[PDB]
RNA sequence: UUUUUGUUUGCUAAUGUAAAAGAGAAAUUAUAUAUGUACCGGUACAUAAAUAAUCCUAUCAC
RNA sequence: UUACCGAUACCAAGCCAUAAAAAGAAGAAAAAAUUUUUUUUUAGAAUCUUUUUAUGAGUAGAAAAUCGUGGGGU
RNA sequence: AUUUUAAAAUUAUUUGAAUUUUUCUUCUUAUAAUUUAAGUUGUUUCUAUACAGUACUUUCUUAACCCACUCGUCUUGAAAC
């Protein structure tokens, strides 16, 4: 269904997994598009798995907007800090996965001089 | 203040514009760029003295008698306390259905009239909405069982608006039992909860 | 005849009117109580 | 081992590495053992192995008979798999003896994880027909026991719609 | 359909039209016991509904009868198999539905003392043109071998007779109310006695 | 007499339907002696509520509800429709609702 | 059977309702007629005939 | 004869994309605090931004934009 | 950051006409405000005086209503016996 927050609009929280992905294991749920002849979900009928489609793309204003409202920003370095000083309401920053316990501890305080938000601060916590 | 546009005759209370709204490149502005809304208008059936079910509420079908129209637009209305239990209370017009009858209709009870308008503009609307420091101070009670009930009473109580309200319904009590009293089946009446039974079809009932 | 008017003076009744036969109809029963009691 | 534990000191551990027996026959064995106390299950192993009570074989039960014995667990089928029973007997004297070295009384310990996996198979070759070879693998298996020794929130509206409801039943 | 539980009087009701309606209380949400039948109607003739049962008692599953068209042949089971012909049986609300329907042959041990209902849209008097043959499903059901029908008269015949005996007293309590009705309308207040009078009682 | 009704007895049937599409958005509700298009009228705006239990306590109790607003009447028989504010669910299909006197 | 508190190592305290909000209602019978009552199926007299469009039952707290 | 129910068609509104169309190389707005502080924004990326309107089925096929893998220079 | 302006409309004033004699009669001379203009604003609760709870968001898991035929493939045509 859809899904309200505030102004965020999501039209569809479930995902599209691939025709049949959940018959055989060697079918993952990634998204593929049945090709081929006399498929169903390609034909579209009732009941079947829907196809994604462009219709279900989110508004142009709230697009990549987390539940925060900010865009996600992917950090791994002091340096890569400071693009968002002028922007520490619009963006929240996310530690990368690889980034070392004592360096990520002074990239949250880093965050927290900048009031930015760190979205995954409690890694290694 | 009023607009007359293809006969209605609307009526507009002045409004405050409180939420902001950011704006399209720069800065933030309020939304409500209107500043006059019409005024609720209720319906043609609640009148000043007429008595009416409170549908919804923890006096839930207790008949009370209608006191204000309160500007705001949801009115007040008492079950003179110690008649029926209701105090007095502020409602909405959506959860009370207003009988056809009225208190002012008996031969009895019309007489004092004058009076109770008056006690009834002597009561405000800002005499309801409880303060910010009450609340908090209830609030604070919470950091065993009875005893935080008692004390949340006590501090109802205390409020000095709650007070002044207590005062008027009981001068309202005071200017209306005897008589209410003396009509017996209506002071039955006015005591007993209202209910829907099994014949009441509900759709049908001019009531 | 004498039913369809009663029904319809039932339908056109105020909540007050419904309320003052529920009274009396209580009176009634109070009463009917009373003299069942002294017949057993 | 597969299990949870906490307090290693009341349990008593077993283990066989790559036993020469049946898995689903030793399977069964240890199914009809599970939550047992280990003198009661040692008891039931001796008799199977002397034909007195039967396993019943309720889970690989293609073709297993239909004994009298199996009465006893509400079923039709059962077996009395013998080398099994005996290498079954072996580890829970083994785990018996453990639980002796240690500090834990026997009649007190309930087998709370009777765990047989299937091992590696053992490869041999079987003759068929029109000059074609064929597997005739054992299905042999681990298993491990485990002995074990055995004897908010309030709100003040939410507060005060409490209390009207307690006042209203009243 | 708001009721815990409706006992339907099938006498003199038109099974189908009968069992049509039940269907839909039963879907809706509402345990339903079919009363008394024995006396259910049906619209053709005796001979045209009994052929009609013939046939259908002749498709049996070739293969092994056992299984296949079972030929409830009490009126109480043909009413109910009627009945989840028109029901969505093979689904869960189906079955329940199906489920909250009873039915007895006669009228046993809560379901004299109940209240009778009575389904008139269904009703052989308001149903059928009266040059029209109607037959009583007991005795189709005895003509295709049901037997205990003469056994299911007598028990009807016998509980009459307590009916009756019930209704008496019933109606000797009502006087006897009505009297003190009588008497004790006098000895309330005036106003009061008028505005009952005003609203007929 | 513990307790009191204001509201009308009502019956949540199944989903506004063709035969074999669902159409989960609305509800069709039954209301007690309500026979007609014109009485169902009546209560057109007023409130409904589904309430129900479980087993697991949730804001301190057993007891849930589900608000809606009884939308249009639905065709001649006094059935109407009731859209909520979060879909009922069909285990509700034969279930009490309640539809109160408010508005 | 009654009372209280509860069901907010695999476990050893323990929950589920396809339906409570007054879920009220026992003649029987015919449908171009019924039912009682009193006599000997018959006769005479009452009774129902929009029959749940009704009746019953609710609020009078201690 | 009415009334009703009834599609992914129709209608109204929203959002996505496509297509086309308008059109575009300088500035304080508000609220909250108590006259001054604090709080957010204070845009100008041409395959880009803002707005508009219409449209959206699809195998064989065609195209574009994206996504990802192994390695290279930066 | 000047087409959320302009005008329309409305209210309260002011000048001049009109035949629909009219507490909504119309136009127009001027002036202020307003919204019926110029896409929803307010009021009051609640969440809540909370740091996660049984509420809230979310994943999975079961049910239930309705629907749903084995994909790939050649084929006019495949759920295909
Ligand atoms: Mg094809
Ligand atoms: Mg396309
Ligand atoms: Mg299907
Ligand atoms: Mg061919
Ligand atoms: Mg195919």
């Amino acid at each position: 269904a859809v899904k309200k927050v505030g102004k965020i609009i999501k039209k569809r929280t479930k995902k599209f997994t691939r025709f049949q992905s959940n018959r055989f294991m060697r079918v993952k749920p990634a998204w593929r598009k049945p090709r081929g002849i006399d498929c169903r979900v390609r034909r579209r009928y009732k009941g079947t798995n829907l196809m994604p489609s462009i219709g279900y793309g989110s508004n142009k204003k709230t697009k990549f907007l987390l539940p925060n409202n900010k865009y996600k920003y992917v950090v791994k370095n002091v340096k890569e800090m400071e693009p968002l000083i002028m922007n520490h309401t619009k963006y929240c920053v996310q530690i990368a996965h690889n980034v070392s316990s004592k360096k990520r501890k002074q990239i949250i305080e880093r965050a927290k001089q900048m009031n930015v938000s760190v979205i995954n601060a409690k890694a290694r916590l | 203040k009023h607009y007359n546009v293809k006969g209605k005759k609307k009526v507009l209370v002045p409004v405050n514009a409180k939420k902001t709204i950011n704006k399209k490149y720069f800065g933030r502005k309020v939304a409500s760029k209107k500043k006059y809304v019409v005024q609720r208008k209720l319906r043609k059936s609640i009148e000043v003295g007429k008595v009416a079910i409170i549908l919804t509420g923890k006096h839930m079908g207790k008949r009370c008698i209608i006191t204000k129209i309160l500007n705001s637009g949801l009115l007040a209305v008492v079950g003179p306390y110690e008649i029926n239990g209701v105090p007095l209370k502020r409602v909405d017009s959506r959860y009370l259905v207003v009988t056809s009858t009225n208190i002012f209709n008996f031969e009895n009870i019309a007489k004092l009239k004058d009076d109770f308008l008056n006690y009834a503009q002597d009561i405000d609307d800002d005499s309801f909405i409880k303060t910010l420091e009450i609340k908090k101070k209830q609030k604070k009670l919470l950091k065993f069982m009875n005893n935080v009930i008692d004390k949340i009473k006590e501090i109802r109580k205390e409020d000095p608006k709650v007070q002044k309200l207590e005062g008027i319904q009981k001068d309202i009590g005071s200017l209306l039992k005897p008589e209410i009293l003396k009509n017996k089946v209506f002071a039955h009446y006015l005591k007993s909860k209202f209910t829907l039974r099994n014949d009441m079809v509900l759709h049908k009932m001019k009531f | 005849g004498k039913k369809m008017i009663i029904k319809k003076k039932r339908d056109e009744a105020t909540d007050f009117e419904r309320f003052q036969v529920y009274f009396a109809k209580r009176e009634l029963k109070k009463k009917m109580t009373t003299i069942k009691n002294k017949k057993n | 081992y597969a299990k949870k534990i906490r307090n290693l000191g009341k349990c008593a551990k077993g283990a066989g590495v790559d036993l020469r027996v049946h898995f689903k026959n030793t399977y069964e064995a240890a199914r009809a053992i599970r939550r047992m106390k280990l003198l009661e299950a040692k008891k039931y192993l001796n008799d199977v192995i002397e034909k007195k009570r039967c396993v019943p074989f309720r889970k690989y039960n293609g073709g297993v008979g239909r004994t009298n014995q199996a009465k006893e667990f509400n079923h039709t089928q059962g077996r009395w798999p013998a080398k099994s029973c005996k290498f079954l007997l072996n580890i829970l004297d083994n785990v018996q003896a453990n639980a002796e070295s240690r500090n834990l009384d026997v009649s007190k310990l309930r087998l709370i994880h009777v765990m047989v996996n299937k091992a590696r198979p053992g490869r041999r070759r079987t003759y068929k027909a029109h000059g074609r070879i064929n597997p005739f693998m054992s299905s042999p298996c681990h298993i491990q026991i485990i002995a074990r020794e055995i004897n908010i929130s309030n709100q003040n509206r939410l507060k005060n719609k409490s209390v009207k409801k307690q006042q209203t039943v009243q | 359909m708001y009721k815990k539980e409706y006992v339907i009087d099938c006498k003199g009701h038109l099974l189908g039209r009968l069992a049509s309606l039940i269907a839909k209380e039963l879907l809706n949400g509402q345990r339903i016991v079919a009363v008394r039948c024995e006396d259910i109607n049906i619209s053709g003739s005796l001979y045209r509904n009994k052929l009609k049962y013939q046939e259908f008692l002749r498709l049996r599953t070739n293969t092994n009868p056992k299984k296949g068209p079972l030929h409830l042949r009490e009126p109480s089971k043909i009413l109910w198999r009627c009945v989840r012909g028109m029901l969505p049986h093979k689904t869960y609300k189906g079955q329940l539905a199906l489920k909250k329907l009873k039915v007895c042959v006669g009228m046993p041990y809560p379901y004299d003392k109940k209240k009778k209902y009575v389904l008139p849209s269904a009703l052989r008097a308001f149903r059928l043109k009266k040059h029209r043959r109607y037959c009583r499903l007991g005795t189709l059901s005895s003509r295709v071998g049901w037997n205990y029908d003469t056994l299911v008269k007598k028990n009807e015949v016998l509980r009459k007779q307590v009916s009756k005996a019930y209704y008496k007293k019933k109606v000797n309590n009502l006087n006897e109310k009505k009297e003190i009705k009588t008497e004790a309308l006098n000895l309330i207040n005036p106003e009061q006695r008028q505005v009952l009078e005003n609203f007929g009682y | 007499l513990q307790a009191v009704r204001l509201y009308e007895k009502g019956v949540i049937l199944g989903y506004k339907r063709s035969q074999r599409n669902q159409d989960p958005n609305f509800t069709l509700i039954s209301i007690k002696n309500v026979n007609t298009k014109k009485h169902a009228q009546f209560y057109v705006g007023k409130r409904v509520a589904y309430v129900y239990r479980t087993t697991k306590h949730h804001d301190g109790v057993k007891i849930k509800c589900i608000w809606g607003k009884v939308c249009r009447t639905h065709g001649n028989s006094g059935v109407i429709r009731a859209k909520f504010k979060t879909h009922i669910p069909p285990k509700a299909f034969g279930d009490r609702v309640r539809i109160l006197m408010y508005p």
